[PDB]
This record gives C-alpha cells, structure tokens and sequence, in this order.
C-alpha cells in the first residue's frame, strides 16, 4: 500500500544540476509533510528540508539553503528536489520520506523511498585495468584499477570458486576507482572474471603461479 | 518549547 | 543545531543477549509538564533505507516487536533489545524533532561477537602488466581476523612509508563473522625499481609482535 518511488541513479559533472523525483502512492499526499534526507557514502543521516505538499511551503537546513529546491505536483503526487552547483561533496544517497504529524510536530519518518544515488565526478566512463596478484592453503588475488563509474563485478572461475573470496570495497584514486579481490585455495588454475557493465567490459585474467 | 508546525492540508 | 551523541559507535553482541545503546542530547527534548520527549529511533541494515522503530522516546511503531524498548527523558535516552536476534544486526540512529533542523545521532552499529582470530597475511609484487603503465601497486591482504581493530605499516628497505597507501575494509563476514582488510602501496615504476625489499607489518590483538610479510624484488 504506502509507497515512495524515487527516480533512477544519477551520474553528473561538477556544476551540473539534478532534479530527483519521489512518486507517492497509497495515502493522501497532501496530509503529510515530506522530508528529504541524505547519506554520504559510509556515513550518517542528515536532514535537507521539508515541504508541505498542500501549499508547497518549504524549510531547509542552513547547510542546503542555496543547494536544494523542493516542489510538488499535487495532481501526480510527486515531490521533487533539485540540487544545484554540484560538487563531489554532494555525492550521496538522497531519500525522500513521509513524516507523521502530531502534537504540532513531525515526530516520525515512517515510510522511505529506496533512495537515489547521485554521483558527482568529472571523470568519464573508463574500463578497468585488471592485473593478477600471484604469490597447504594458498592465496591469490586480482587488482582492478582505474575504472569509472561503479560498479564492477568480480567472480572467480566463473562462479565455480565461491569459497574463500574477499572482494574489497572500491577506493577513489585520481577520480577513478580501484578495488582488490582475494581468493584462497588448497595446493595442487584460477581465473578472475571482471565485468564493468558501464564500459561493456568483460575480462578474464588467468593467475599464473610465480 | 518545540518548534511547531501547522497540520498539513 | 541540537547535537545527538550516541555511544558506543560499535558494539559486539551474542544472539540472545540483552543490549542497551545510549543517546545523549545537547538540549532537553522534554517539553514542559507534558511528559513527552521528542526523540525517535531508526534502524538501518546495509543497502536498505532506514526503518522507524520508536517515537516519543518510548512508543513503538506498529509492527515493531516489543523486544525493542525505548526510554529516558530530557537529555539521556537508551534503546534496548531484550533478546538479540541475527536479524537485529544493524546500525541504530537516534533523532530529535524538538527543534529544526531535525538531527540524527552518529549511529551505533551492532556486530556479532566471536572468538579472536589472527589475520592471514599475503603480500603481492606488482604484475609486469602494471609496471608497463608506469605505476606499481604492492598489495597486502589481511584476511579473516577478529576483532576488527588492526594496523598495517609499510616498510621499503627497512624504512617506514606512509605515502601512497590505500586501505579497504570489509564489513563483518556473514559466514564466519570475521573482518578482512586490503592495503595497497602505490608507487611510480621508477621508485619501485629503485628499492629491493617490500614489507607489510600487521599489528593485531592476537599477536604480541607484528605479523611481517615481505619479498625481495630480485628474488
């Protein structure tokens, strides 16, 4: 029943704008304040601002005065947030959320959209370079370097090897992403399989002992 | 005292 | 802004334990003689949106089990899970709505307690493929350790090196409840080829002396 459907992920250059949407269904739109909340990667939650969908009035966090514009289309039950003058500091997941009202306050954000990933870089689509990491139980690896944007998928022997795999979180190095994957196996070939959908890239590196 | 809001609608 | 402080940031628990997490506020969230406290608790599991659990400090959102108990008043609040289940492992945020802007605490992450486990440590030379790019990454994996506190230190021909080091940490593993880390020492190809010995030193509570893994470029 109650549902907030946010718009697709976003990938843009510094200085751009995005207009996120949040389609509301399953309740009377105009009877709840709509809150917007962001979550920077690996971090806490921060409130951006509210809109009263019945008259379109807004309040923002000091920190987002000039950053954000909030609006609604009542006839389609959609809340919108536009972000301006985008820096890479603004890369995050942005949530719209319904608040419940009572005793003159919004006391609980009870339904959330699934979030909208906005990524701000001046990088362009770049396929990864895939390098092998060669040395009873032995560990090998696979370095996946200088690719944009996220994500890549790594598998070992096409899924065959699922035991003993650690794929590490990506890391930012010169505006491009790098990750590593390791795999542990017993003593007697292993192959790492990297896919970067954004660049239509599939690459299989054989790990050649020594 | 809390910051208060009017009911939406 | 009101500042919401949650302690501790991280807490290791056993299935079946009673668990209390704390939330302190820089102003009173209690309004007058109303006995209402303007505080909420949210849960977030990874890759999901937050879920409201408690509002007015102690009232449970519908469909939240009574295994969750909010309490406190004024500035000092707690959330208690009376009998932790695996499905309760998450970050918990507190949040005041006494004043605009509404503000969250920094979160308390619930993880699973297990026995201590020493890292398995592996070091890897740059591939010759990579040396061709005129960069050179030395990788060191530190796998399946508990607890999650660990340090990695790099040495080139005996001399510590802090520049060009990049680390990456996994969340607690769902199979064995361990953590893992990857550390990468990134050099120019010129600098790499000017030095012989590369060392990766790990410090962890399971070991009184560092775990040292090295290779010599000529070997």
């Amino acid at each position: 029943q109650v549902q907030l459907q946010q718009s697709g992920a976003e990938l843009v250059k510094p200085g751009a704008s995005v207009k996120l949407s949040c389609k509301a269904s399953g309740y009377t739109f105009t009877n709840y304040y709509m809150y917007w909340v962001l979550q920077r990667p690996g971090q806490g939650l921060e409130w951006i601002g509210e809109i009263n969908p019945s008259n379109g009035g807004t309040t923002f966090n000091e920190k987002f005065k000039n950053k954000a514009t909030l609006t609604v289309d009542k006839s389609s039950s959609t809340a919108y947030m536009q972000l301006n003058s985008l820096t890479s500091e603004d890369s995050a997941v942005y949530y719209c959320t319904r608040s419940r009202y009572g005793n003159y306050v919004n006391y609980g954000m009870d339904y959330w959209g699934q979030g909208t990933s906005v990524t701000v870089s001046s990088a362009s689509t770049t396929p990864p370079s895939v390098y092998p990491l060669a040395p009873s139980m032995v560990t090998l690896g696979c370095l996946v370097k200088g690719y944009f944007p996220e994500p890549v998928t790594v598998t070992w022997n096409s899924g065959s090897l699922s035991s003993g795999v650690h794929t590490f979180p990506a890391v930012l190095q010169s505006d491009l992403y790098t990750l590593s994957s390791s795999v542990t196996v017993p003593s007697s070939t292993v192959t790492c399989n990297v896919a970067h959908p954004a660049s239509s890239t599939k690459v299989d590196k054989k790990i050649v002992p020594r | 005292a809390p910051d208060t809001r009017p009911a939406p609608g | 802004d009101i500042v919401m402080s949650q302690s501790p940031s991280s807490l290791a628990v056993s299935v079946g334990e009673k668990v209390t997490m704390s939330c302190k506020s820089s102003q009173s969230l209690l309004y007058s003689n109303t006995q209402k406290n303007y505080l909420a608790w949210y849960q977030q599991k990874p890759g999901q949106s937050p879920k409201l659990l408690i509002y007015w400090a102690s009232t449970r959102e519908s469909g939240v089990p009574d295994r969750f108990t909010g309490s406190g008043s004024g500035t000092d609040f707690t959330l208690t899970i009376s009998s932790v289940k695996a499905e309760n492992l998450a970050v918990y945020y507190c949040q005041q709505y006494y004043r605009y802007p509404p503000t969250f605490g920094g979160g308390t992450k619930l993880e699973l307690k297990r026995a201590d486990a020493a890292p398995t440590v592996s070091i890897f030379p740059p591939s010759s493929e990579q040396l061709t790019s005129g960069g050179a990454s030395v990788v060191c994996f530190l796998n399946n350790f508990y607890p999650k506190d660990i340090n990695v230190k790099w040495k080139i021909d005996g001399s510590e090196r802090q520049n060009g080091v990049l680390n990456s940490w996994t969340d607690q593993d769902s199979k064995d409840s361990t953590y893992s880390m990857s550390s990468t020492l990134t050099l120019t190809k010129d600098e790499y080829e000017r030095h012989n010995s590369y060392t990766c030193e790990a410090t962890h509570k399971t070991s009184t002396s560092p775990i040292v893994k090295s290779f010599n470029r000529n070997e």
